[PDB]
């Protein structure tokens, strides 16, 4: 949850992890905490339709301007529809859900656009695995600043993609972990409490400060 | 940008 994420971020940030005499960032690495999902591609068509995105497992989703969300699974037929009040429906495109046909068409447009024009983030990352019987998250909300796009997934994860240098953070409050993707596309997953104890480089530290500000904002607009 | 990083 956001409240938990805020506590976790406040704790590591208050410890001033980059203002230590010797930094041992490597000691905070925990590959067992790598996220299952993150946003790999996105398109902002919120001028007219909404925000379309791809998850790392190749599923696609859209957060429509009317606050409903639709997800198309990587098998290309399965659907999960989330209504304004959070009601979830599991359907198939092949079944021809009458009320959803226009939304399905828009989603396929997004899927095709992203596949033809956009680079998959975390292409070199292998997500962890857990269950499978019920587990695809949808986009709860998002916003953009002059510096980044902030994506909040229904599984509690918060992702921040920085525009200027292509660096990215994937924060998970369940694992209390952060995955940092650097400008070279190299990545690491760190336990936040271990960064507090062992320190980290400026850069990750500055991005974690920014993340806290973004989380406070998400909580303010709750 | 109105889209994520191009191919």
């Amino acid at each position: 949850h956001l409240s938990d994420m805020l506590q976790q971020l406040h704790s590591v940030n208050a410890s001033k992890p980059s203002e230590r005499g010797l930094v041992r960032q490597e000691e905070a690495e925990d590959p067992a905490c790598i996220p299952i999902f993150w946003v790999s591609k996105w398109v902002d068509y919120s001028d007219k339709y909404g925000l379309g995105y791809q998850l790392c497992d190749n599923s696609v989703g859209v957060l429509f301007n009317d606050s409903t969300r639709l997800i198309l699974y990587n098998d290309g037929d399965s659907l999960q529809y989330i209504e304004r009040d959070g009601t979830e429906s599991y359907l198939t495109v092949s079944s021809h859900p009458n009320s959803l046909m226009k939304k399905i068409t828009l989603l396929k447009y997004f899927r095709n656009y992203m596949s033809e024009h956009l680079l998959k983030a975390g292409a070199n990352i292998t997500p962890r695995e857990g269950d499978e019987l019920a587990r695809l998250p949808y986009l709860r909300t998002w916003f953009r600043t002059r510096s980044a796009i902030i994506l909040h997934l229904s599984n509690g994860s918060v992702q921040i993609n920085f525009f200027q240098d292509h660096t990215k953070l994937i924060l998970c409050p369940l694992m209390a972990a952060v995955t940092y993707i650097d400008e070279k596309r190299d990545f690491r997953t760190y336990r936040l409490s271990l960064l507090e104890e062992y320190g980290c480089c400026k850069e990750l530290a500055s991005r974690l400060r920014y993340a806290r500000t973004m989380v406070d904002k998400l909580l303010s607009s709750r | 940008p109105m889209q994520s990083t191009p191919l």
